Order: structure tokens, then C-alpha cells, then sequence
């Protein structure tokens, strides 16, 4: 029950083995990424294992999507029937139609949370990564320092717990 | 029928034309900059001339190592403290060199000019060479040294300690995660130009002073390759200088790059040098000021000034926090000695005198603490005392900066003592400076690195060590030690008897 | 000074006296083997493995990793420094791979350096011996300064296709092999160019510019489809493995081997040319070297993974099909090159004999490994269906 | 023990201190260049000249010697260890020679070592590439195994012709060059056997035994006069310079160059053989390397000696006439081999043109250097009489 | 279609067949023996593989020399006395190895079996390797050492002194002048086996003890080559054992070859070791006894008894001398110090104790003489005293053995001190023993080497030194010196002032 081997991990191991459907496993992954990844995750309860769990989960979805899609689909269709390129161009669209860094970052993180392989084919995903990621930076790094920490903390919406500076 | 041939230069002359145009002939990586496809590289080399000049270097290096140095028992006649220090220096530089392999591969993909790609390619191969060279140093000291433990398994025993995390930030993730240009700065523009290059030479000086002729033989060779890494970095700023984004994002990326690197190396390097040796070469203070302020933040950055490159706005901050950084950190590294993969020693009388002479005030603070820990038996397994306990007793929390991963103790530090805590979506975050805080506030998803106190929460100390293999071949004695002598070595049991259980320091604010 | 001012702990009496005094009577651990915890691919652990395995700091969540926790700094968006998300293939451990030639940086540059220096010596002898005389003028100024030359841009393209792998590879062993596969490719391309620069020096009027060979590659019809396949492998694939696989176990195995081994490695001599074959010997030696690595990775390691064997083969068969077609095209457009060859140079039974060798080798060294059911006659028919 | 028992003066505190104490403040002479007294052939003295020149303890009575007095122990009868009496050639200084490649032992075994390791790599790439498949069986089993095979004995014999020069050479620079010229020859002979051994491994039924090529050499017709010349050069010539000169500047420059380049190198390619040309590139590189040294010794130093120029040229012209006849006989007999080729392989015009090439190169690189009046047509005509 | 290649043994298996039969296929050199054409060799090498294994050794060697050893300033940190000894040791060995080049080429000519030729061949190249290696040591010490003089020009300054003449006998003329087999005995069966391998190792030991890591690096590599060489000497015996003449001549040649080597190397190697060093490894006598008497006088000589070989009939007188010969010789070498290309030192206080301890009676003989010479001012340039003067005043003529060239003073010696003077056809000849005397009586024409007294007769000392370039670059200071200190070095003028004029000691006889 430590760093690399623990009940929590063992739990999901057994929990994942029960997935006999691409749809189920695919959805679970989605819900897992919504519940345990990124700063916007729903909870930090699995902070010490979610990364290792998520992979054991991408695995199942990987194997299943394999023994389910046909070549053309495995290369162009998400494990959700979604048309990879469609979603891609669809997201880059909203990204470039973003008013500010706050809007931008919200799209990118959601994109990764929803279509991270084995959901979307890696080819499209990383192509998105280079497009979305680029835009995100452009907005963020523009007058990166202009805002004062006080204000920035407010914009980020953090809850200042303690401050000390001599 | 005169004997004739063609050299690399005569071929490279056509290398630029090797690349052609076509729809998606562009980078696969996110970047706010546009690398000019008309950019040239400095050295007109082809794969074959590259291999040759490197093979020649290899001959001398390995020749010295396998022959004369071995005959002179060079892997043994080095001071114990330094034998330990190299477990960290060599292996930590290894990952830095290794990640640099991916970073330059990424840069190579970023460049559109045939020559700029070729230039980065040379480094890809250089960084692989450097990974293997640093690996060889630990390999050699493991094979022929006074204490193989750590040298022989650093790749996995490194993961037990907190110092390793920060290394992955400056020389791993900071090398490949983010804008290719941002990664380029962390690597070549700031990392290598400001620290690595000078560091590499310095390491050879401290090594020689302590009887280590192994490291100079390897690092000086690595050093010869640096001239190209510098070339690549300078070319990065050139290939994007004429881009409108440059005047819009360069500096920010540079300042952030500068702070990122100095945040870790400022404390760590000075620590390794001054505390991981017996004989000293020069006070880390005069060294840092020369490297950072003079050379880099002046002579080097100044030359890029004609491209809009400005001095890091955090330079004032960095210097003000640097003075005691390394001294402040060793207290933490020693207090947490059981989590390492190397053995540490407390300053001896000459050293304490050396420290006080060079850093007035050192003894009244650090010196007295070390004498207290020692008199109390921090070196003796039978004392039942580990300095971490003293921090708990005197209510001196130790935090891990969520961004740079550098351990810090505001309540005790003679250096920076600012502490900023924030809660966000059910998770607490601790920061040690304003630059790192801003980096987090703006890019929350770029920094979610779990700290040791978070991963080891509630875990008993000897269990973490055992699980991560922090033991010697006898399965009982720890790799890490609070002294560098040959007797009275701490065993896993000695640690278990302590019943030290980790706690997430941030929760005290709940 | 004669002694210098810098005192060294190894030779300085005072300093070494201090060091010697601080030493333990014996090493503090009898285990003097670095990488002793690594699982040997062979009898005993090799220097290659010790120096390479686990150099990459992956955490356990990236199959094989031994570290723990997330990266310290990720990309804007959250993309990990390295992640499972950069390739479709899955494995129980990314550190399983092993370059059969056990090449770490030292042996690699040593071997290439020997070739470079020999190559030099050779050229100096070729020129001195005047063997150029017995060389058909046409072939020289045409099939070499144009068709062979133009091929350099092809090798350069496959070279560049390795960029992403260098960055995205999920382990030290794979990244090192990948880097060497790509590095060998730009080498060859530079060699092709070196010959032209040479021919220039010993054949007055011979232009070493890439102008012609490039123009031919960019606009020509000879390698037209070839270039299209290249640009695709290089710039349209974002999966570091799919790229390496498709490049070495498909395009270069088929088109590459044929162009190198069945066109120039089989014709240059007929036109009194032992020069070009000297360099092709290198490219071929390199091809065979790289091949042993590709097989171990994609077949011995991934294709035979005790957990994702089927899964991976499926992906490779898919990528195989995905790129077999563009490769076939590239070959066809190439077939249209013989038509430019003087009469009697080569019939159709031979051209057919060669094409069949490639496919058979390709099927035997690659296709059969992932059970990609191939049809030799159809492929050949398809490819061959483009002469004169 | 970890430290050992042996105390070393460089690292032992006590001993090193005693040593450092006895040291002078600075070097007792600032001339830190060994061999500074040697007259440099080039701009600055080379490592090659420093490590080599004057290593031979010749006294002043052997032109160029710096020592004095007779030898300490001579042969029964009185013959000196080294003496003027071992060669007809005379000079103002036997130490004037310089290998233009400046090869001392280290550079020599380094380049050969590079060539060796690459050869191994090449053979491995070659066998794995399966190129042996397209090589003509008759050419392989007949011309390579038997005729190319028999040529190894020719190279071996020429190697052996250097044995006495190794012993009698009147200077270190000549001894070294001569030794390397001879060593390169046995190397080529061993490479011919290596190829046969390689073929035995990748070709079912190919017998690597030397019995056949040896029987061809000792009892065949094609090489009869070549063998007779070799036996003569090696065992009937006691003058170490006549041997080296007649071998490289007459026999191997005419016969050797024709066989290696104008026959095997020229025709192997036509039979799908890229294997033999690989090794021939080595032999030709070596031939050209030796030629530079040979030209320096016999033309630059001796044939142009400021005192014995006329004399030495008379002697060398004498030797050229003496060995040109047996060499023509060797070429004449070798012409027989062409009648054994598959019809259409080559013709009388090509054969003639190729003879003219070797003869023209020979007249230019050698004959003309000593004003030896050679009639190219006369030589070729004499040789062609051997065509069946 | 599996990757395949061919190795050296695979080719070597057919090398024996390379040679073929023809009338004149016979040795061009005179010899009483017949070497069987079926004789095989120990190592199965081919040109390329020989090159590779030697190339590998060169890398380590030159790697060590060019890198670590150079960085450690190893060229300088050697005892002054040892720096000098190596001028003689490396250069003299250089010619031994060089003559071995021609010597083995002659054996290669003699052998008829392709394999036996090939064995000798590997040695011909090795001897070239060794010439260049010994040359490199002198080259390295001149470039990086404390006194380049002599190191930088021994090839011509060696000819001024008498110790050099004997060297050309044992390791030069004795290797190529005479019956090929006789020459092989001098070089291999006795030369290498008895003295040269054990010597090489001994030299590396003395070198290390005296701070020299240059010599061990090179000589230890030379040492690795001798494996194949020991094989050449053995098979030479095998190639002629089944020969009738063998029984009749083998033992006579062996005896002569044995005495030839011992006569010079015993006193000279012993001298260079004990008098040419500060730190001692072991007394020369026991270093000898082990070699010549045990390990070779029975261990190596007995093994070959199965071929008719026997024990050296002169071994008694040889042993009955290896005790004092070197001490006898140093007196002479020092007395004639101005005739060398190296600097010599009088034994110091500690040394005399060592000498007296390991050789009782040493002090009452040699010790007192050195003390007087010191009083006479032999070390001081203004004394106007050269130990040679002492021998003149005390009627102690110094003769040169017409055969071995070894200088001897019968009236003051403790080794073989039996002077024999003969007159033959208008010429005088002086012998120091009954073995050399027999050699000359039987082979007058083989030994006509003029000695230094004959050549220098009537010549003023300083003139000979000047004519033969025995000066340093300042064109004034002598290369040779009577002491090894950095100050007060003798100049040409200091010697001229002594007005020492050579005379042939044998002219006194009527
Ligand atoms: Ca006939
Ligand atoms: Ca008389």
C-alpha cells in the first residue's frame, strides 16, 4: 500500500477488467478524466494514482477500440463515432474564436479531457495540440506581467490561504 | 589522376537546398514564433565528419579511463564527500543531457531551414553522447570506487529524494514541455549559456581539488561539444528575431526561463560544491555573481540585445534570494538525508572556518545548528535522532514549491522567507517567490507536480525507502548516510525505530 | 610554471594525504555494477544497456517507468512532457527494446568515423587510379547527376521524418535507435551529394549543384509519387512510431531498397561505375543495421508484447495498408525511369526479377511478422503496371 | 586491498614530496622538440619524421649516417650488419626518403584497422542484403574462385619479395615504407582468401580450400609467366632496391594493375559481382598509397639524387629492361584468360584499349621518370600475341 | 541470408598453403640450420586483425598520454635521476627493437613454412611498433619533461659515449649479424626470454616508484606484444630440432648468445636501475638471480631440453659476476660522465646505506671512491676535476672489450676482472673474459669495432663533445652532467679547461 503498488490501484485494476464494451470503457475514461485530471478535475482524491490508473484505462479502451473499429475508422473515428477531423477543425475553430486567454485555456483543457487517445486518433490529437496550444500561448504570453498578483489571484479565482513577505 | 576527395564543407554547402516546399511542410509543435527557413547554421558538418571528431575525443577519454587512470587507482583516491557528490552531479546532468536529446529533436522539428535543423541534429547526437558520458562517470565510479551504491542505481534511487524533482523541472520538463522556443531558452539560451557550460568547467575544478581525475577526463570532453550547443541557442533567437511575435513574447519566455533555471541551480549547485567536498575552489557567491550577473546577464544577453532581447526582469529578485540559498537548502537536504541516494557529511572545523570567513554570519546560524545536531548524535544510529525531527520540534515547516520543486523553510531560512499559500478546486498550493506564483496562477495546468510530502503522506519513512530500494546490496544498510565514514552506518531498522511519518505541511493551514 | 599553480588531490602530497586518511578500508558495497537492477537481454548485462536503460526519467504511469508522479512542468494545455498519448501502440514496458547491434553513442560514431576516413582514402585512390575513364559518360551526367542525386532529397525526407520520434520516443533505448536511424539517413543523402561534388572535381563541366537533381525531385515525374509519400510520412504523421514503422518497415523497405539495390546497385557498374556502388554499399550496410533495430522494436517488443500483441499488430497491419499504397505509387512513377535508359541496358524480365526480390524480402522481413497478408504478384503487377 | 601495496611516486604523498623537492624550477633546456635536428621535408617537422628518422644506427660510412665506427658484431666472413654492398643504388643520404602519407606504425595499423572493421560490417550487410543472388554462377565459381583466387599467390609472392628489404634497408624511413608495402600485399592476398571464405559461407557448395586456385597458380597457363616472374623477383634478386623497384615500378605497375583493374574490376560488375570490387578498391587504394612512397624513394630521392642521378637512372633503366620482358610474358600468358570468358563478355578492342591504359599510366608514372624509352605499341603488340 | 562474415582464424587456416614449391625457393642468408616447411605458428592472425588489436592498444596508450597523464603533468613529476635514466633506457631499447625489425625480417626470410614466416612477420611489424613506442617516450619526455636534452637528440648524442657501443652488439648487430639462428638466440631465446620481458616489467616498476607513469603506459603496452614473440623463439628451436646440425651447433650458439646478452645487460641494466633512480624496487642481484638463474636458467632452459638444448656453460662465470659488474660499471660511466647524453648523480647518504646493506663491502670499495671524488669537487664546474683524472693518477687504465664493447678496469673491478691483451697483424686487442676472447680468436673478422679510445686518441675532450653535438640549445651547456641539480651545470668551456686528452691505454704495452 505504497507508491507503486496499493489497494486503490488494485481496486481500479479489478474495476477496469470488468469493461467488456468499447462504449463503456470509452465513457468511463472520459468520466475519469473529468473526475481526476487537470486543475479543473472534480476531485483530488486520486492525485497520487490517477495518472497510473488513467493509463490502465486508456489501455482497455485501446484494446477494445481495436477489436471493434475497421481500419478506416480506427484512423479517422473517435471511440465515440465522432469524426476526428471534424472535431479537430471544430475545436480549432472555437479556439481561434476565443476572446481571451481565459476562454482559450478552457477549450484546450476540455479538449484534452475529452479526446485524449485512445479516444481521438493520435494523429489528429497532436495536430490539435500544436494548433490549440499555439493559440493558448499567444493569448497568455501577451502582456504576461501587466496584471498585479493581487488581481491575478482574483482572476484565477484562487482562495488566498496565507501570504507572508518581509 | 591526382588523388582527390570531397570534405564535409563541400557537401554541407548544398545541405540547405536539401529541403523543399509543400503544403504541410511545417512544425508539428505548438509555438508562438516563426522560425525563418532561410536560417543558416555555424558549423558546416555532415554526419560523417561529426562522428569522426567525436570518435577522436572518445579515444582519448576512454583511453585515459581504461588505462592510466585505472592504473593510478583514480576511481578510489578521491575524497569520500566527493565520491558521493558525483553520484548526484553525474546522474542529474545525465537526465539534463538526456532530456536535451528530446528538446533538440523538438527544435530540429521546429526549424524549417535545412541548416537550422542540421544544427539542432548535431546537438541531438551530442546530448545522446553526453547522456552516455555522464552515465559512464557513475559507471566508472561504481566499478572502481569506494562506494558504488547510488552510482550504480541512481536512475531509480534518485526518485526517493526531493532534490531530484527540481532537476526534472530545469533539465527535463523545462527542456521539452512548452513552446519549443521556451524550451530552447531553458536549455541553450539560459541553462547551458548561464549554468551548464560554466558549471561543467567548475565541476572539473572541484573534482580535481578533491582527487577526482575521472570527472575532468569526461566533462572536459563533454565541454568541447558545448561550442555547438551555444551555436544552436544563438541561432534560435536569430531564426525568430524578424517575427512580430518575437517582440511580443520573447522576453517573457526568457525571463521565465532565467528564473526557472536559477531557482534550482542557484541553491543546488552551490550546495553540491561547498557541502559535497572537502577542498574548495572558490566561494559559490563570487562564482554565481560572475556567471549570472557579469558573463550571462551582461556579456551574453547583451549580444542578443540587437534582437530585442532584454535582461530578465527577475534578475534583481534572483540575486537578492541567492546569497544564502545554497546554505539554506543544505540544512534541508541534511535534515532529510534518509531520502537521498548519497551520503552527506557535516562541515568539519576547517570548513566551518572557511564558511564563516566567506559568508559572515554563517556559524551563528548554520554552524550552531550543525553542532547541535551532531552533539545530539545525528551521525550515530543509536541516537534515535534525524534532523527532520528537530524541524518538527521547533515548528519549522518545510514546503515544496509547486512550480520549481525546490524545498524551502520560510520560518528558518536566512534567505528568502516569503510564503504564498492558495487553495484551488480542493487542492492547496505553496509558492516561494512571486515569479513562480505568477507562472502557476497563469498556467495552472502546466504545474501539477505532486511533492514528496503529498505522495508520502501518512507513510512511515523506512517503508518509502525500502519500497524505492534505498538500500545497499546487503538489504539492510541504507544507501544514504548522515556521515561519510566507514563505520556506524545506518540501517533500515535504525530508521524504522524513529517512527518518522510524513505529513502534508500545507494542511496545517486547514 | 613547470608545475602549474593548481594543486590536484590525486598528486598533491598534502591534499592526497587528507583524502587517503578519509577513505574506508574497503568499498562500502561490493556491488560495483552500475545498472545491476536492469533486466539483461543477453547472458550478462552489456555496457550498452547499463549506460542507456532508464536514462529517461519516466514515472510508472508510462509503461516501464520507475519514477513516480507527474512531470514538474508541462505544456500550455496540460500536455505531458512525455505521454502514452503520443502513439497508438501499447506495451508492458517501453524499455524492452534493444538495439541488436548494442549501439550507444561511442561505438556509433566510431564505426561511422572509420567509414568516413576510409571513404576519403578510397576517393583519393579512385582519382589517382583514374578508374573514372571506364565510366559511361551518359550514365554519369544523367542517371547519377540527376536520378541518383535527386534520390538524396528522398533520404533527406525520411531523415526529417525522424524529428518527432527523437522528441516523443517513450524510452532511452528507442530514442537512441531512432536517432541513429535518422542520422544514418541524412548521412547517405550527404554521401550522394559528396559523390557529385567528387565527380565535379574529376569531370570538368560536371555541375555539383542540387539545382538539377532538386528540380527533378520537386517537379519531375520520376519520383513524383515518391516525394508525395515522403512528405506524407514526414509531415502528416504525428505518431512517432507509425512514422518510424511506416518509414523503415514499408516505404524504404520497398521503394528505397528497390531504388538503391535494384536500380543503381545493379546498373552503375554496367556503365563502368564502381564509384556509386561504393556509397550504396554504405547505405545498404546502414539499411541492414537499422533493420535489426526496427524488427526488435516493432516485432520482438511491440508486435510480440505479452499483453498488446494483437492490439499492436492490428495497428501495424493498418499502418502497413495505410502506406503500402503510397509506396506502390512511388515505385510505379519510378518504373518510368527505365524508359530513359539506352537500349539493351536492361530488359523487362530483369526489371521484373528485381521488383520481385524486394517484395519477397519485404514480406519475409516485415509483413509476415505482423501477419499482414500480402500478394506478391498483385503488388508486382501493380508496380510493374507502369513501365514504358 | 582497495589501495594496493605498491606505492607510486606520482600519487604517494611521501615519495611525491621527495620528488617535487628534487625538481628544477624550470626545464633545463627549452628545446622540447625531439628530432629537432632532422631536416624537415615539409614546412614543419612532423611526428612521423621525429619518431622515425635516425632510428637506424648507421655510421657515416653508409650515406647519411650520423654514427661512427664499424658495427660491433658482423657476420662470419666480415659482412656488416648493414652496408653499401647490399644494393647497386647509391645516394648522398639514405635518410632523405619520406612516405608522403607519413605513415609510422600507429597511423598504419589504425587505417588498416578501420578498413578491417568496415569490411566485416560490409560483409554482414552484403550477406543480409542477399545480393549474392544476382551474381553469375560461372563468374563466381570459375573466375573468382579459381582465377581471382590464383592471383592471391601472385600478391603473396610479391609480399615475400620484401623479406630481404626488411632486413637490408639502409635507413629507417625506407625500412618502414618497404615493410608497409609488403604488409599491404599479404593483406590483399589474405583478403582474396577472405572473399573465398565468405562465399563458402553464403554459397552452398563453394569450396574455400586453396587447392584449386593454388593448382591454377602452380600449374595453369594463364598465370605461368606471372608466377615465373614472381619467383624471380622474390628469390633471384638479392638487391633490396632492385626487388622493391622492379616489383612496384615494373611488374605490379603493369601486370598487377592490368589484372586487378582491367580484368577483375572491369568485368566483375558485368556479372553481378559487387563483392570482389569491394576488395579490389582496397588493393587499388593500397597500390596508390605504395606508389607515392615508391615514387618518392626511387624518383625523388634516388633518380634525382644530386650526385647519383645519372647513375641511379642508368641502374633503374637497366632493371626496367630486365623485368619488362618477364612482365610482358606475364601479361601475354594472362591474355589466355579472355578466351575462357562467356562469349560477348568483352572484345579485342576493349582488351587492347585496357592494355594501352595500363601501359600509358606506367609510362607516365614510372618509365618517363627515369627516361626509359618505352614503345607503348611495341609493348601492347607483344602482349596481344597471347590472345587466343 | 543471415548476417555473416569471416574472421582471422578462418583465413589463417589456409595461410600455410600460400607458399609453393620452386627450385630457388630458399633462404638468401647463410645458416647451418634447416627450418622445416611444415612448422606452424601459435597465433592465427592476418594483416588486418593484427592491425586492429594493435590499434586498440594504441588508443589506450596515446589516449592516456595525451589526456589524463598530460593533465596530471606526469611528464614533469618524476625524479630527476629517473628522467635521465629514461633517456638511456628508452633510446637504447629503441635500437634493440629497431634492429629486431630487420632481425625478424631475416628470420621471416629464413623460415620456409608459410606460418613460421607469418609469425616472424607479425614481429617485424611489432618491432617497428616498438621502435616508434620507445621513440614516443623520449618524444614525450622532451616535449613535457624537466630536461629535454638527450631525450630530444639521443639518436645522435648516444654516439659520443662508450655505453652505446655495447648496445649495438647485444640489441643490434647481435640480432642481425651472423647465423639467422644465432641471431634469433640473441634476440629471442635469450634476449627477450632472459632479459627483455622481465626487464620491461622491472622498468615499469622502477619507473612507477620514481614518479614516472609515462614509461609504464607505453612499456606495458609493448609488453602485451611479447606473447607472440616468445612463440617465435620457441618455434625456431622446433624448426631446427629435427636437424642433424642442430645437435652439433645449437648449444654453441646458445652459449655464445647467452654470454653476449649477459655481458652487457647485466652490468648496464643493473646500473641504470640502482644508480639511475632515487627510490629502489629491489636489489639488482636478486632481480637477476631470479631471471638468469631460475625462471630462465632452469624454468625456461629446461623446458626446451626436449630438443637437445642445454644449460649455458658460461652461466657460472656470469653469475660469479652479476653481483659486482654494475657497481664496477657505474664507476666508469660516472668517471666518463662528459661522454654521455644524460645526467648522473653520486650516490646520496641513504643510497650508500642501501648499497652497503644489500651488497656488503660496497662502501669500503665504491663508497670511499665516490666520497673522494666528491671531495675532489667532481660535482662542481670550477673544481677542474673529472673522475677520469683520478683513474690516471692512480694507474687504473680503463679498457674496452674488443668484443662486447663493455668498458672495464681490471685493476679496480670486482666482476670478471681478467685482462687479456693480444697483438695480431699490427693491431692490439683487449679482452675482459675467456668467452669473448674465444669469440675473437675464432672469429677475428666479426669483431673489429673500434673503441672510443682508438677513435678519440689524441683528441681533446671538449672537441669531441662539440663535434658530436653534445651541447644543449644554448650551445654552451653540456648535455651530460656530473650531478642532477638545476644549478651549476658544466659548460663546454669548463671541460676544455680540464684539457683532457684521450689516449689509447693499450699503447703502453710493448
Ligand atoms: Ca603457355
Ligand atoms: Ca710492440
Amino acid at each position: 500500500l505504497g507508491i507503486h503498488s496499493n489497494d486503490t490501484r488494485d481496486a481500479w485494476v479489478n474495476k477496469i477488467a470488468q469493461l467488456n464494451t468499447l462504449e463503456k470503457a470509452a465513457e468511463m475514461l472520459k468520466q475519469f478524466r473529468m473526475d481526476h485530471t487537470t486543475p479543473f478535475r472534480n476531485s483530488y482524491e486520486l492525485d497520487n494514482d490517477y495518472l497510473w490508473i488513467e493509463a490502465k484505462l486508456e489501455e482497455k479502451v485501446a484494446v477494445l477500440k481495436a477489436r471493434a473499429f475497421n481500419e478506416v475508422d480506427f484512423r479517422h473515428k473517435t471511440a465515440f463515432g465522432e469524426d476526428a477531423k471534424s472535431v479537430l477543425d471544430g475545436t480549432v475553430a472555437k479556439m481561434n474564436a476565443a476572446k481571451d486567454k481565459w476562454e482559450a485555456e478552457k477549450i484546450h483543457i476540455g479538449f484534452r479531457q475529452a479526446y485524449k487517445p485512445p479516444i481521438m486518433p493520435v494523429n489528429y490529437f497532436l495536430d490539435g495540440e500544436r494548433q490549440l496550444g499555439t493559440r493558448l500561448m499567444e493569448l497568455r504570453n501577451l502582456n504576461y506581467y501587466d496584471t498585479p498578483l493581487e488581481e491575478l489571484r482574483k482572476q484565477r479565482g484562487v482562495r488566498v490561504v496565507h501570504l507572508q513577505s518581509p | 589522376r591526382a588523388p582527390t576527395s570531397v570534405n564535409a564543407q563541400e557537401v554541407h554547402r548544398w545541405l540547405q537546398s536539401f529541403n523543399w516546399d509543400f503544403k504541410n511542410n511545417r512544425t508539428k509543435y505548438a509555438t508562438k514564433y516563426k522560425m525563418a527557413n532561410e536560417t543558416k547554421e555555424q558549423f558546416k558538418l555532415i554526419a560523417k565528419e561529426y562522428a569522426r571528431m567525436e570518435a577522436v575525443k572518445d579515444e582519448r577519454q576512454f583511453g585515459s579511463l581504461q588505462d592510466a587512470l585505472t592504473r593510478l587507482n583514480a576511481g578510489v583516491r578521491v575524497h569520500p564527500k566527493w565520491n558521493e557528490t558525483m553520484k548526484v552531479v553525474s546522474n542529474f546532468l545525465e537526465v539534463g543531457e538526456y532530456n536535451a536529446i528530446a528538446a533538440t529533436g523538438m527544435l530540429w522539428d521546429s526549424a524549417q531551414a535545412a541548416e537550422q535543423k542540421n544544427g539542432y541534429l548535431a546537438q541531438v547526437l551530442d546530448e545522446i553522447r553526453h547522456t552516455h558520458q555522464c552515465a559512464y562517470v557513475n559507471y566508472y565510479f561504481a566499478k572502481n570506487g569506494q562506494d558504488p551504491a547510488g552510482h550504480n542505481d541512481a536512475r531509480r534511487t534518485r526518485t526517493i529524494g526531493p532534490l531530484w524533482k527540481g532537476m526534472k523541472r530545469v533539465f527535463s520538463d523545462g527542456f521539452i514541455s512548452g513552446d519549443a522556443v521556451e524550451c530552447s531558452l531553458n536549455l541553450q539560451l539560459v541553462g547551458e549559456a548561464c549554468f551548464t557550460n560554466p558549471l561543467i568547467v567548475a565541476v572539473t575544478e572541484w573534482a580535481a581539488a578533491n582527487g577526482d581525475e575521472i570527472t575532468p577526463t569526461v566533462f572536459l570532453s563533454i565541454e568541447t561539444d558545448e561550442l555547438r550547443h551555444m551555436a544552436n541557442g544563438y541561432q534560435t533567437v536569430v531564426s525568430i528575431a524578424n517575427d512580430p511575435a518575437s517582440a511580443k513574447y520573447l522576453n517573457t519566455d526568457l525571463n521565465n526561463a532565467f528564473w526557472t533555471q536559477q531557482k534550482y541551480f542557484t541553491p543546488v549547485l552551490g550546495m553540491l560544491f561547498e557541502y559535497g567536498s572537502k577542498f574548495k575552489v572558490e566561494p559559490w557567491v563570487k562564482t554565481w555573481d560572475r556567471w549570472v550577473y557579469e558573463d550571462w546577464g551582461g556579456i551574453w544577453i547583451g549580444r542578443l540585445g540587437k534582437y530585442g532581447v532584454e535582461s530578465p526582469r527577475s534578475l534583481k529578485d534572483a540575486k537578492q534570494d541567492a546569497y544564502w540559498a545554497h546554505h539554506d537548502l543544505y540544512l534541508l537536504a541534511y535534515a532529510l538525508w534518509p531520502t537521498g541516494f548519497f551520503r552527506l557529511a557535516l562541515p568539519d572545523q576547517e570548513e566551518m572556518e572557511w564558511f564563516e570567513a566567506n559568508y559572515p554570519g554563517w556559524y551563528d546560524h548554520y554552524g550552531k545548528i550543525y553542532e547541535e545536531w551532531r552533539a545530539r548524535g545525528c551521525e550515530d544510529p543509536s541516537s534515535g535522532f534525524i534532523p527532520l525531527m528537530w524541524f518538527i520540534e521547533n515548528n519549522h515547516p518545510i514546503y515544496i514549491d509547486r512550480v520549481s520543486q525546490v524545498p524551502f523553510c520560510p520560518s528558518l531560512a536566512k534567505g528568502a522567507s516569503t510564503l504564498r499559500v492558495h487553495e484551488y478546486n480542493g487542492e492547496m498550493h505553496t509558492f516561494s517567490d512571486q515569479w513562480g506564483e505568477r507562472m502557476w496562477l497563469a498556467e495552472p495546468e502546466r504545474y501539477e507536480c505532486q511533492n514528496i510530502f503529498e505522495q508520502y503522506e501518512g507513510r512511515e519513512l523506512s517503508e518509502v525507502i525500502a519500497e524505492l530500494h534505498g538500500l545497499r546490496s546487503d538489504g539492510k544498510t541504507l544507501i544514504a548516510q548522515p556521515h561519510v565514514r566507514g563505520d556506524k552506518l545506518w540501517t533500515l531498522d535504525d530508521i524504522k525505530r524513529l517512527n518518522c511519518v510524513f505529513k502534508n505541511p500545507v494542511k496545517a493551514f486547514n | 610554471s613547470m608545475l602549474g599553480e593548481r594543486r590536484r588531490g590525486l598528486t598533491d602530497p598534502e591534499m592526497a594525504e587528507v583524502i587517503l586518511k578519509a577513505l574506508p578500508e574497503a568499498p562500502l558495497d561490493g556491488n560495483n555494477k552500475m545498472g545491476y537492477f536492469v533486466t539483461p537481454r543477453w547472458k550478462r548485462l552489456t555496457e550498452y544497456e547499463a549506460l542507456t536503460v532508464y536514462a529517461q526519467p519516466n514515472a510508472d504511469w508510462i509503461a516501464g517507468g520507475l519514477d513516480w508522479g507527474d512531470w514538474t512542468q508541462k505544456f500550455h494545455g496540460g500536455r505531458p512532457s512525455w505521454g502514452n498519448e503520443t502513439t497508438e501502440l501499447r506495451t508492458v514496458d517501453w524499455f524492452k527494446h534493444r538495439d541488436p547491434l548494442r549501439r550507444w553513442h561511442a561505438p556509433y560514431v566510431k564505426d561511422k568515423a572509420e567509414e568516413w576516413r576510409y571513404t576519403d582514402r578510397f576517393l583519393q585512390g579512385y582519382s589517382a587510379d583514374g578508374q573514372i575513364r571506364a565510366m559511361n559518360p551518359t550514365w554519369r551526367d544523367e542517371f547519377i547527376n540527376r536520378y541518383w542525386g535527386a534520390f538524396l532529397f528522398n533520404e533527406y525526407g525520411l531523415f526529417n521524418a525522424h524529428s518527432q520520434g527523437a522528441r516523443e520516443a517513450l524510452s532511452d533505448v528507442t530514442r537512441v535507435s531512432l536517432a541513429f536511424w535518422g542520422f544514418d539517413k541524412i548521412d547517405i543523402a550527404q554521401m550522394i551529394q559528396l559523390e557529385r561534388g567528387f565527380l565535379a572535381k574529376i569531370v570538368p563541366g560536371f555541375d555539383e549543384s542540387t539545382a538539377v537533381p532538386k528540380a527533378e525531385w520537386t517537379n519531375g515525374e520520376v519520383y513524383k509519387s515518391a516525394r508525395l509519400a515522403v512528405e506524407g510520412l514526414w509531415q502528416e504523421v504525428f505518431d512517432w512510431n507509425e512514422s518510424a514503422f511506416s518509414v523503415h518497415a514499408v516505404y524504404d523497405a520497398l521503394f528505397g531498397q528497390f531504388v538503391r539495390r535494384e536500380f543503381f546497385q545493379r546498373l552503375a557498374p554496367r556503365f563502368g561505375d564502381n564509384l556509386t556502388p561504393f556509397f550504396i554499399n554504405q547505405a545498404q550496410t546502414y539499411f541492414q543495421i537499422a533493420k535489426q533495430g526496427v524488427q526488435d522494436l516493432y516485432y520482438n517488443c511491440l508486435g510480440d508484447d505479452p499483453e498488446f500483441s494483437d492490439y499492436n499488430r492490428t495497428v501495424m497491419r493498418n499502418w502497413t495498408g495505410k502506406w503500402l499504397e503510397p509506396t506502390i505509387a512511388a515505385l510505379r512513377d519510378f518504373m518510368g525511369l527505365f524508359a530513359k535508359l539506352p537500349a539493351g541496358t536492361t530488359d523487362k524480365e530483369e526489371i521484373t526479377a528485381s521488383l520481385y526480390r524486394v517484395v519477397d524480402d519485404w514480406i519475409e522481413d516485415y509483413a509476415s511478422r505482423i501477419d499482414f497478408k500480402a500478394d506478391r504478384d498483385q503488388i508486382v503487377k501493380a508496380v510493374l503496371a507502369g513501365l514504358k
